[PDB]
């Protein structure tokens, strides 16, 4: 509790990753022309945020 | 007696006692389960 901060066709990708109690965040917002899956092309996700969390992680879930 | 002690730059404020045998300790103190914080005596 240590811790707090504020800041079909769109599709966005998201990284996540945990290091040195860091968390990573990276991303990509794109427009699809596509439904059952992701669209078979290129492109590179890119930093947003990388939170001083110090936290341990193994398990995660979705809110809709 | 206020201060307090048991991956790099990890926190790890969990309360749950030392299971420090085989026994299932359930939180109750007692031979090999123990308070996990111990204190400096300054
Ligand atoms: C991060 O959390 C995991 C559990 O989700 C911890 O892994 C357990 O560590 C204990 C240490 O005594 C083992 O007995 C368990 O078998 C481990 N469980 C799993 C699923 O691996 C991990 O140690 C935690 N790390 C930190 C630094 O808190």
């Amino acid at each position: 509790c240590t811790f707090e901060y504020v800041s079909f066709k769109n599709l966005r990708e998201f990284v996540f990753k945990n290091i040195d109690g860091y968390f990573k965040i990276y991303s990509k917002h794109t427009p699809i022309n596509l439904v059952r899956d992701l669209p078979q092309g290129f492109s590179a996700l890119e930093p947003l945020v990388d939170l001083p969390i110090g936290i341990n992680i193994t398990r995660f879930q979705t809110l809709l | 007696y206020n201060y307090r002690y048991r991956k790099p730059f990890e926190r790890d404020i969990s309360t749950e006692i030392y299971q420090a045998g085989s026994k299932p300790c359930n939180g109750v103190e007692g031979f090999n389960c123990y308070f996990p914080l111990q204190s400096y005596g300054f």
